[PDB]
């Protein structure tokens, strides 16, 4: 399948610290200050800074792939330190050369995933893939003075732990409150049009990111809608913050010995939710959400929240009493069966080390009511899948993840060494 | 480019200019009187208003 | 006109037999696979260690063009360096350009790892530069893993000034285990400061756990002797020394005795909150202050003071056992005024501010109490009984920084910076690091607020 | 209404303060000082003396009772003309003495004033200007210091009895109607599309200071320099908005604005900035010990832009007021210690980088040290507030708001987008 | 290195037949050619087209590599005048600055054939120096004798 690769490597003129001289407020983010922590005596620019560079497309999530690849198909680039760039003019500017390649296996020439969109794309009555983001994010360095832990890249150790990170099956995936990385700008680099040295005009990511915003809530309706409209619908917004010189022409070959990296779950509508305790009234003025989940992740919370994992409905929601010449009889007993028709693809990225297996939970407004009965372990329509009781049947296909022949179990991947990844 | 830069604060007058053809429509003096019948009330100004001053 | 590119990569080239190489989560996460060109010229002449091996690149690389007739081209040569240390050589390139900015004054753990290169490539003139960055407050942090570099490389110099600057940074080489990290040799050096803030049966737990780990002959009969030795066994209670019992130490500790008997003792600790007046020590049996009552005689909103402690870096620890909100005074006094009579700082625990006074002995006293301009501190979460409330200051050539920390809060950082030092004492040799000798300064308000001292943790503060 | 000073040192808490109060007091007591003054102005017939400004008390009609009279005394008197008296009368052209024509206005100014070793002088001022019909020639003359300056005394009159909005658009009118003049007595018509920021001499140096610059050409630079600073005062903090600037610091700024000097005035309203890092260049390699007769040679006067900062630069910057001297971001160290003993900006002191300077005798630090107190000291008032910011320390909000040409987010508006206001309704 | 034969000669151009009428200084100087580089990347060119015409001639042969010294040639009267760039390089300028105004002259043209405005700049501040009215004529006959305009004026 093509195999591409992009030589990020110039990000100069970066904005880095987002006090632009003119923009009055200098309460320079806890993020761009870096000194002995404390009052005017120590809090400025720091030095150097970390710079990161991810690319991705405009179906994932940027400060996300990182978690996949926290230590090294190739996406995430190399902490690369900054500069204080010179030239004349300039107070908050910055410069960096990354000079690293990212080799992005873009696999799959031809799909029907597409092909279906594509046809609801046009109205239905290398290719394709037309975009790839390269956003810069930024490692937060905390003050010299502050007593907390660490983040730094490069770091000291203590003895009892291999370079990995807070995902291990055992392990509980945990979602840092306070971030530990900021997006510093996206830059939307035109793939079909692609001494070379191609620039690209960093955007502040705010702008992008709710330009990516519509695109993946227009997917999930099954109603795509091309991402140049919104890029010269948007546009506005549209805040410059630097520049990455970028070298195109790299003549995508083919790849070798497959695997997945999606999921495009489409729930179709679900069937006898025995919702118990709630208000027959209150229960259909939630907002009956679907959310996939790979397993591992178990119940976290955090992922119950992320506006890509999480697919509610728009419809009506019917609840009916329940039993009937019984339970109506009886009166009370809050327990009703209720159904909707949530209609929409969500999109679960495989964890490359997570053995598969999406466990669709379904929560009224805010409580897990019920867990796709039995992981949909899959490695190898609608399939009745039965439902249980948290705090009983669901119509929903799994699209392959590229295309076809996929899916790694957690020992398979485990067993190949990989940067010590895996000891 | 185009959304990049034409995107200016620089308007003020060249602004305010576009109101006074739309809710700013004030009929002064000068608009709703002909220059001759402007020197009539201007001079009838004389006797009539402000006696004290 | 570049004609060379590097080639950086991982290390060894074995990929599948490596099971010992940097097996650390920490220090080398990732992969090393780059390119860097360099242009020919401007790298033989600075370097002795590069230069030695590439005489021998080019001479194997004219082995095709010396006798070629054709291909002019641009063909590379192919200097690879074998590494494993992350960054490491990408900084030597930007010095040796001339734009540097990551040597002088880069991010830290880096300021360790370029001099990594300085001792495995011999560069003697480049410590001077490096070692000018290292002149820095930082967050205690690199330090640690500095005293690991001295162990490594033996100069015994940067573990001389490494260990008496972390001296005082004690309660944080102990902490988390940490000392589990910090290796032999060097160690030895430890627990003969006069700097080192915590409680003795503290001191000695954390050296039963290096004792450990290793195998547990040679030094197993040497040195695993010569750490009993070390610490202090003298000033303790002898229902604490009960508890050292085992078929080992007995004639090394000597006495457990007769030095007790008769009042002549070893060195004390440091000092660290002794009471006059109206507070005073309560012993835990032989010299060591580790609780301190209000010891009224017969209220009075006066201060106590301690001894002397040359630092750089230090972060002592207080903790609390009863208290009815607030009730408590926190800030540092230091030795240099010209007509000496003191200046201190007084954490206030009303207007959250911070406020700096002068001092004329006699502890039931205050001369001329005032605010000061830069207090960031706000109030949020109050402090109950059994709290970790510690205390760390740095220094500077012209200031000194302080902070009062809570252990259990995104909330409760209490940060200012003092004023000029006045005086200049630079103990620097290879390094820039300034001593004061600062007095731990310590109040309280009511009856009660017997504070104490902190117990030694079991996850982190500040390294990882 | 008596004559003194106002001076208002803020937060006054000695450790960041305390000298000025010393050297101010040995200013302010042994100086120059007239005593039981009193100063009467008078003009020839024809014209009139319409607003009168400066620290006196108004007696009568033209009597300024000054108790004391004092080394910063400065009174400005506006002109209008005098209707009854340039017409009705044998000379009715301006000035016309019984010799012939001789039409040259005057001004004359009386200080009976007591000086230190009792005895009564009347110190005596005399002015003329000739008396022109034409319009080139008195668009020629104007001074663009002193006419700007003239434009502040009016404002404050407008902004004390009006709204504070109400002397603002004072000054943007009083640009358009004196840019529209500009460009009558001209006739080439692409200065209207010039944008460029004109010369920037010296205080007292802007007279004549264009000098090769041809005809009509100095005739516009010089309203370009008009149009700098009538923006400057648009950006300070004596005409700046409430955000950022508190009403007893806005008193301060106007009760200050009407009783200095040309040279004090035009130093608040547009500042000089420095370049400081590489002093070395700019001075010559004759480092002698540096004791006020070996010449500074300053670095030249940079344009107050934000066009042209390295960002690994040092630079200072002077209104007469707050001095503030932001150092930066990637600074060479070497430079660093040679002035303020340390390593690192993280390691300087705000307040003892002010007051300890360049301690390591270094030539490169004994030239910062000729930077700084040639510019306490051009007069004798010497000490006025350095302050040191690094790149990031809160209080840059005064560095990058005494820049009159880049958008100071008070006001967002380049210098060359003011000139596309005030060329356009003119 | 240890290099540079430099067989820097006299041109003669006009001069085929008959030379006109009123030394040659053919250089043998044992220094490195780093001050060729420094100087500008015009001799720089040239630096590389000989060096590559003498390794070519040395890249079908493997028996007869005895040690020719990297060469240089240019065409001009006063080779002195490059002479006296190299020493400008190492560090004392005191022959740059007095000396024969002859020379002085021949530097300022080898200036203008390194395109660098630096030392132009300080020649143009060494005639401004304090001195006589001697060597003043003497410096308004160098200039005339090479037909240099500008200095002259």
């Amino acid at each position: 399948q093509a195999t591409l690769r992009l030589h990020i490597a110039s990000i100069t003129n970066l904005q880095t610290s987002g006090v632009v001289p003119k923009r009055g407020g200098y309460p320079l983010p806890q993020r761009a200050r870096g000194g002995v922590s404390g009052a005017n005596g120590a809090y400025g620019l720091a030095p150097c800074f970390t710079i990161c560079t991810v690319a991705w497309f405009p179906e994932e999530d940027p400060l996300e792939i990182l978690g996949f690849a926290q230590g090294a198909g190739l996406r995430v680039s190399s902490a690369v330190n900054t500069r204080p760039s010179a030239r004349p003019g300039a107070i908050c500017l910055d410069d960096a050369e990354v000079q690293q390649e990212l080799n992005i296996p873009i696999s799959i020439l031809e799909s029907p995933w597409q092909q279906r969109m594509l046809a609801l794309e046009l109205g239905s009555n290398f290719t394709l893939w037309p975009f790839l983001l390269v956003s810069v994010i930024q490692i937060h360095p905390k003050l010299s003075h502050s007593l907390t832990i660490g983040n730094s890249p490069f770091r000291p150790a203590p003895v009892g732990t291999q370079p990995q990170n807070a995902i291990g099956p055992p392990q509980r995936v945990r979602y840092p409150t306070k971030s530990p990385v900021t997006v510093v700008g996206t830059a939307i680099l035109p793939l079909k049009q692609i001494t070379y040295l191609q620039a690209c005009r960093l955007f502040r990511h705010d702008v992008i990111r709710e330009m990516i915003s519509t695109y993946r809530e227009g997917l999930k309706r099954l109603e795509p809608v091309s991402l140049l409209s919104v890029i010269e619908a948007y546009s506005g917004r549209l805040s410059p913050v630097g520049e990455i010189f970028v070298t195109l022409n790299q003549l995508k070959p083919l790849t070798i010995n497959p695997v997945a990296h999606a999921v495009w779950i489409e729930i179709r509508k679900v069937v006898n939710v025995p919702i118990y305790g709630l208000t027959f009234r209150q229960i259909c003025e939630a907002e009956l959400s679907v959310v996939a989940m790979w397993e591992a992740e178990r119940a976290c919370a955090a992922i119950l929240r992320r506006k890509s994992r999480k697919i509610t409905a728009v419809t009506r929601c019917e609840v009916q009493p329940l039993n009937i010449s019984a339970i109506e009889r009886m009166s009370g007993s809050e327990d009703s069966l209720l159904s909707c028709y949530i209609r929409g693809q969500v999109c679960l990225p495989v964890y490359p080390g997570l053995d598969p297996s999406v466990v669709l939970y379904l929560c009224l407004n805010g409580h897990i009511y019920a867990t796709l009965a039995s992981p949909l372990n899959l490695a190898a329509s609608f399939r009745a899948y039965k439902l249980r009781s948290f705090v009983g049947q669901i119509e929903l296909r799994v699209f392959p993840c590229p295309a076809n022949g996929l899916f790694m179990t957690a020992a398979e991947f485990a067993k190949l060494n990989i940067e010590g990844r895996s000891n | 480019p185009w959304v990049l830069a034409a995107a200016a604060e620089a308007q003020r007058d060249r602004e305010a200019e576009l109101e006074n053809l739309s809710r700013a429509k004030f009929p002064l003096v000068s608009d709703v009187f002909s220059p001759e019948d402007k020197a009539a009330y201007l001079g009838m100004l004389n006797a009539y208003g402000n006696p004290g001053g | 006109s570049c004609d060379l590119v590097v080639w950086l990569v991982p290390p060894q080239e074995r990929l599948q037999h490596l099971a010992e190489g940097a097996t650390e989560s920490q220090f080398t996460p990732p992969p090393k696979v780059f390119k860097i060109p360099v242009h020919s010229a401007l790298l033989r002449i600075s370097s002795p260690i590069w230069l030695k091996d590439l005489t021998v690149v080019e001479a194997k690389h004219r082995t095709k063009m010396k006798c070629n007739r054709d291909d002019d081209g641009r063909v590379l040569m192919k200097y690879v360096i074998e590494s494993f240390h992350p960054a490491a050589i990408r900084a030597i390139i930007q010095y040796i350009y001339g734009y540097r900015h990551e040597v002088l004054q880069g991010d830290p753990f880096l300021q360790v790892a370029v001099y990594k290169e300085a001792s495995r490539l011999e560069m003697k003139q480049l410590q001077k530069e490096v070692l000018r960055a290292l002149s820095a407050p930082m967050n205690i942090g690199p330090l640690v893993s500095l005293a690991k570099a001295a162990e490594v490389m033996k100069v015994d110099q940067l573990l001389l000034e490494a260990i008496r600057i972390l001296a005082g940074c004690a309660y944080a080489l102990f902490s988390g285990m940490r000392h589990l990290e910090l290796g032999p040799k060097g160690l030895q050096l430890l627990l003969l400061q006069d700097n080192i803030q915590l409680d003795e049966p503290q001191i000695y737990i954390c050296a039963n756990a290096w004792l450990a780990q290793q195998g547990v002959p040679g030094v197993q009969r040497d040195m695993a002797m010569a750490v009993y030795r070390s610490i202090r066994f003298d000033s303790m209670s002898p229902s604490q020394i009960q508890v050292c019992r085992d078929p080992l130490l007995d004639s090394l500790l000597l006495e457990a005795c007769l030095r007790k008997f008769s009042h002549l003792e070893t060195k004390p600790r440091v000092f660290p909150w002794q009471g006059n007046d109206q507070f005073t020590v309560e012993r835990d049996g032989g010299l060591y202050p580790v609780l301190l009552k209000r010891t009224s005689r017969s209220l009075i909103w006066a201060w106590t003071l301690g001894d002397s402690r040359l630092i750089n870096e230090a972060l002592w620890g207080i903790e609390v056992v009863r208290t009815a909100k607030g009730r408590l005074h926190f800030g540092i006094a230091v030795e240099d005024k010209t007509t000496q009579s003191r200046q201190v700082c007084y954490l206030d625990p009303a207007e959250k501010a911070f406020v700096t006074g002068t001092i004329t002995n006699e502890p039931t006293a205050v001369s001329y109490r005032t605010v000061q301009p830069g207090g960031d501190v706000r109030w949020y979460r109050r402090l109950c009984d059994g709290d970790i409330v510690i205390v760390r200051v740095s220094v500077t050539t012209s200031a000194i920084h302080l902070s009062i920390q809570v252990l259990k809060s995104r909330s409760m950082r209490a940060s200012y910076m003092l004023a000029l030092r006045s005086p200049v004492c630079f103990p620097g040799q290879l390094l820039q690091r300034p001593f004061l000798a600062i007095w731990p300064f310590i109040e309280a308000v009511n009856i009660g607020d017997t504070l104490g001292v902190a117990e030694l943790q079991v996850e982190a503060i500040d390294i990882p | 209404l008596t004559g003194g000073e106002v001076r208002y040192y803020s937060a006054f808490s000695r450790l960041q303060h305390s000298q000025q109060l010393e050297n101010d007091i040995v200013h302010i007591i042994t100086r120059t000082t007239g005593w039981e003054a009193v100063m009467r102005i008078r003009v020839s017939r024809g014209w009139k003396i319409s607003a009168r400004h400066g620290r006196f008390f108004l007696r009568g009609t033209d009597l300024f009772v000054l108790p004391t009279v004092n080394a910063d005394s400065t009174f400005s008197i506006l002109m209008e003309l005098d209707e009854q008296a340039g017409a009705g009368g044998p000379g009715n052209a301006l000035v016309t003495p019984p010799s012939g024509g001789d039409n040259v206005v005057a001004v004359q100014a009386a200080l009976l004033y007591t000086n230190s070793d009792g005895e009564r002088r009347i110190r005596v001022h005399t002015f003329c200007m000739p008396v022109s019909q034409n319009i080139q020639d008195i668009v020629s003359s104007m001074d663009p210091e002193v006419v700007t300056c003239l434009l502040i005394q009016q404002a404050i009159d407008q902004s004390l009895r009006s709204k504070i909005a109400d002397g603002r658009a004072f000054l943007q009118t009083s640009c358009s109607q004196l840019l529209s003049v500009l460009h009558s007595v001209g006739s080439s018509t692409q200065l209207a599309a010039s944008y460029a920021l004109p010369s920037l001499p010296h205080y007292g140096a802007v007279a004549a200071a264009s000098a090769g610059n041809p005809a009509g050409g100095a005739l516009l630079e010089a309203g370009r320099l008009v149009a700098l600073f009538i923006l400057g005062v648009l950006k300070s903090n004596a005409f700046r908005p409430v955000k950022e600037v508190s009403t007893d610091k806005r008193v301060f700024s106007w009760s200050r604005l009407l009783a200095l000097p040309v040279d004090r005035i035009c130093a608040y309203v547009h500042p000089r900035m420095l370049p400081l890092h590489n002093l070395s260049n700019f001075g010559g390699p004759s480092d002698r010990v540096l004791d006020g007769q070996e010449e500074v040679i300053l670095p030249p006067a940079l344009r107050l832009t934000a066009e042209e900062m390295t960002q690994d630069g040092a630079y200072l910057l002077e209104n007469g007021e707050e001095m503030l001297l932001w150092i930066g971001r990637s600074i060479s160290p070497q430079w660093l210690a040679s002035v303020f003993g340390a390593h690192s900006l993280d390691c300087v002191h705000p307040d003892v980088a002010a007051a300890s300077i360049g301690d390591s005798q270094d030539p490169v630090g004994l030239r910062v040290r000729a930077v700084v107190q040639s510019v306490q000291g051009e007069h004798l008032c010497n000490a006025m507030r350095l302050l040191v910011i690094r790149q990031g320390d809160p209080s840059e909000q005064k560095f990058f708001a005494q820049l009159m040409e880049d958008r100071v987010p008070s006001l967002l508006l380049t210098f060359a987008e003011f000139l596309q206001k005030v060329d356009m309704r003119s």
